[PDB]
């Protein structure tokens, strides 16, 4: 993991939430998602010129959804219809995210943690269906399929497993890779 | 109340036949239900799971069965180490269990 | 899978909160289901909890939230369970069971069972003295007792002296209050040469709250 | 033949501390199962809360005892001195009045 896994950031990132939890779309777009401390962006019609390989989106059940156009993801939360977001490479070797609006934790501290998913104990209220974007079930997991190692290929060691999600009625049955 | 089983308390003799009855009440639940077994004080014991699938340990008299709703388990060639309080339970995203029989071999 | 379930707190008081513990032997801990159901004396089983420790998120049924916690200690293999605000239906056995597979959000069927840890949930009897006062019976024969109150479980066994005096002891039934915790007043009439010296013992035995006591009762 | 006779049992010196002062009324020898009993404060009749108990059987003659028991709590218990507990039995032999007349 060059650069990559060395100085992220804790798994246990300071902070807590002090009350109300809000939405916020922070467009964070700084670097690329080597690890799980990010804040996609939501995206709308986008040119399918440079997409390429896979576009797997996360319902969380991963599903391939091909762009409607060569030379379109408009991200809502399953009750609502469509997937909570996802990823593709393109062009040069960049990687790139789109997902609902970064679940942000009302609180206070120098670097306090824009939720992408699950961060439970930082805030008891943080439900992976409302306050979260990607693909990341918790901070140390993922949902593996065929290319997560071409997207995150920093997730090598991880075990893989059998899970049983409920997303308001509905029952996923997927796997999931974590660590230990 | 969501689970309920009809019989209530039930009494036999060993070389007999006894059919439990757990009637899920609106739901199919999607074919979710497992089966236990509880002796006068020891801890319970796991019989059937999917109400077709039979764990290790327990002898085929044991056969459980269901289909949409109203799952049963089914009791022959009772002998007298059967005698216990039989619950079923529904797991997936409504957890609950049932009323227990009170099945009085003697 | 050897749950060495340990025991927690058998006698409680109402209002307190209880710590039951389970420890997983062998296996890889982290990977599995820890669920708590619970059984009164008699009655059905109660799905009371479960957690699974590497998603940190407990699940709790539906009637017991905002009351009940669960935690996990990695380090130490153990699962443990904080019940808060007891009250007098929780008299019951926990049992500690692992879940077949890992749920998110639900539930699941339970493999493996552990031993179960007694949680008996009382008030011990208040007695007091019912004095022969009058202020103007010069004489003999006259009534004592040892009143009792405050004590939710039944049984209760009024003696006298360590057993004597058996020819005068009348202990009426329990009697409910609007508090819902039963009442008592065991009396005697002895005519104690008219003259109060003998000590006049009443031993309240209570057992389901481990307690016994010995009030005096003489004229003030 | 076998008239009830009457004892009052104030409350206890620390049941005041702990509050809830209960008083007591006993009846002991009386044959027949048919006994009223009014719990008099002052010049009210009380009736809100006074629970009576009575003993199975003696084995010998229908000789049961009577405890009604009086509660009320602390404050009510100050700015009040007189308590009382009339009985009205088959044995008439006219109204007992053994009044607990002081309110210490």
């Amino acid at each position: 993991c060059p650069e990559r896994m060395a100085h992220c950031r804790p798994i246990d990132e300071f902070a807590q939430g002090w009350g109300p939890i809000t939405y916020a779309e922070g467009h964070g777009s700084d670097q690329r998602p080597y690890c799980w401390h990010y804040a996609p962006r939501q995206c709308g019609t986008i040119p399918a010129s440079q997409v390429c390989g896979p576009v797997y989106c996360f319902t969380p059940s991963p599903v391939v959804v091909g762009t409607t156009d060569r030379f379109i993801l408009n991200n809502t939360r399953p009750p609502q219809g469509n997937w909570f977001g996802c990823t593709w490479m393109n062009s040069t070797g960049f990687t790139k995210t789109c997902g609902g609006p970064p679940c942000n934790i009302g609180g206070v501290g120098n670097n306090t943690l824009t939720c992408p998913t699950d961060c439970f104990r930082k805030h008891p209220e943080a439900t992976y269906t409302k306050c979260g974007s990607g693909p990341w079930l918790t901070p140390r997991c993922l949902v593996d399929y065929p290319y997560r190692l071409w997207h995150y290929p920093c997730t090598v060691n991880f075990t893989i497993f059998k899970v049983r999600m409920y997303v308001g009625g509905v029952e996923h049955r997927l796997n999931a890779a974590c660590n230990i | 109340s969501v689970l309920t089983q009809s019989p209530g308390t039930l009494s036999l003799s060993p070389g007999e036949r006894a059919t439990l009855s757990c009637r899920a009440s609106q739901s199919v639940s999607s074919t979710y239900v497992a089966w236990y077994q509880q002796k006068p004080g020891q801890a319970p014991r796991l019989l059937i799971y999917d109400a077709s699938i039979r764990a290790t340990g327990v002898p085929d008299r044991f056969s459980g069965g269901g289909s949409g709703t109203d799952f049963t388990l089914t009791i022959s060639r009772l002998e007298p180490e059967d005698f216990a309080v039989y619950y079923c339970q529904q797991y997936g995203g409504s957890p609950f269990f049932g009323g227990g029989t009170k099945v009085e071999i003697k | 899978q050897i749950q060495l379930v340990q025991s927690g707190a058998e006698v409680k008081k109402p209002g307190s909160s209880v710590k039951v513990s389970c420890r997983a032997s062998g296996g890889s801990f982290g990977t599995y289901g820890i669920t708590w159901v619970r059984q009164a004396p008699g009655q059905g089983l109660e799905w009371v909890g479960g957690i699974v420790p590497l998603f940190d998120r407990p699940n709790y049924a539906q009637k017991f939230q905002d009351r009940v916690a669960i935690t996990a200690d990695e380090s130490t293999s153990t699962a443990y369970m904080e019940l808060s605000s007891l009250r007098f239906d929780d008299t019951a056995v926990y049992y500690c069971a692992r879940e077949a597979d890992i749920v998110v959000g639900g539930s699941s069927y339970f493999d493996s069972w552990g031993q179960g840890t007694l949680v008996t949930v009382t008030k011990g009897p208040s007695v007091f003295p019912l004095a022969p006062s009058s202020k103007s019976t010069s004489g003999g024969t006259a009534a004592l007792g040892c009143l009792v109150k405050d004590y939710f479980p039944e049984p209760v066994t009024v003696s006298w002296n360590s057993g004597a005096l058996t020819s005068g002891v009348h202990t009426f039934p329990a009697v409910l209050q609007s508090s819902g915790l039963y009442s008592l007043s065991s009396v005697v009439t002895v005519p104690s040469s008219s003259l109060g010296t003998q000590t006049y013992i009443c031993n309240v035995n209570h057992k389901p709250s481990n307690t016994k006591v010995d009030k005096r009762v003489e004229p003030k």
